[PDB]
């Protein structure tokens, strides 16, 4: 019954997959786009967030885990906000991998201090 | 030739603009100033309102019409230490250290103009950083991106991450 708490990050790069006990303080598994796909142009690839997330969770479930909340950082324009598929990708990757999905929380970095918009 | 130097705070925006504008003999402005002396802001109003050679400071500088604009990165445990020294509360610390390491500002910059420059500050003092980006220009170059990834250094920002449950 033990629960993990997996945070997921989509970057213009690469895509990161960091499991975590439930404090936080204690790392489960680590898994890039990078880690998994030879070439360059792969990295940010939703496929290659979805095997990312496969290892990730297959790490998780060796290691005890049944289930992830999930906290997503999914960043996208200004002018089109659009984040992408595949931080929803590495989401639907874990599942499939056979963990259970928990509370899922996006907390998209917001950069701030400066001026402060409205 | 306006341009725009924006980035995750505590990037650098305003040592690289200042010195920029010296070595380009171009104007220094601060963005925040601006704002507030031309009466929370408002970006289509403050848009307009900019609306002669600047470099403009800011890391609203990209979502306003410039000319050019130089996304100024730096290793996420750098944005921390510097974060850490302003007292930014240990969360507002997290949350830019996270926006660094998702290249929040370069996906804004990238939707909103076509000449974006992206330069990475780390291990470079600013005289260094201020030539490279003169170099760029000079060469002239109006777009280059993609040249960062910090998923690379992620097991280095751990310290700095929001990651409490
Ligand atoms: N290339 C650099 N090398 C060393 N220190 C730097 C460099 N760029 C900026 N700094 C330092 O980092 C701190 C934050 O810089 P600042 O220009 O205020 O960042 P920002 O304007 O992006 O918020 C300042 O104390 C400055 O002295
Ligand atoms: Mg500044």
């Amino acid at each position: 019954e033990k629960w993990g708490i997996a945070h997921i990050y989509s970057s213009y790069n690469n895509t990161i997959i960091h499991i975590t006990d439930i404090t936080g303080a204690e790392t489960i598994s680590r898994w890039s786009g990078g880690m998994v796909v030879k070439a360059d142009r792969d990295e940010p690839s939703p496929y290659a967030a979805m095997l990312a997330a496969r290892r990730a969770a297959e790490e998780a479930l060796e290691k005890g885990i049944v289930g992830v909340h999930i906290r997503v950082r999914a960043p996208g324009g200004s002018k089109s906000k659009t984040p992408g598929p595949g931080a929803q990708a590495a989401i639907r990757a874990l599942a499939r991998a056979g963990l259970k999905i928990g509370r899922v929380e996006d907390v998209t970095p917001i950069p701030h201090d400066g001026t402060r918009p409205k | 030739m306006l341009i725009a130097i924006t980035g995750t705070p505590g990037v650098g925006k305003t040592t690289i603009a200042k010195l920029l504008a010296e070595k380009l003999g171009y104007e220094y402005v601060n963005l925040r100033d601006f704002a507030l002396e031309k009466g929370e802001v408002e970006i289509d109003e403050l848009a307009y309102f900019v609306e002669r050679n600047v470099v403009l400071d800011g890391h609203l500088s990209h979502l306003m019409p410039v000319d050019l604009v130089v996304v100024l990165r730096a290793h996420p445990r750098i944005i921390g230490e510097r974060l850490r020294e302003r007292g930014y509360s240990k969360e507002k610390i997290g949350e830019n250290v996270e926006a660094e390491l998702v290249d929040a500002i370069l996906i804004e910059a990238i939707d909103e103009h076509e000449n974006v420059i992206e330069v990475d500050t780390t291990n470079k003092t600013p005289e260094e950083i201020v030539e490279e980006i003169i170099g760029l220009i000079k060469s002239g170059v109006k777009r280059r991106v993609g040249i960062v990834d910090w998923s690379e250094v992620y097991d280095e920002i751990i310290p700095y991450l929001r990651l409490g449950g």
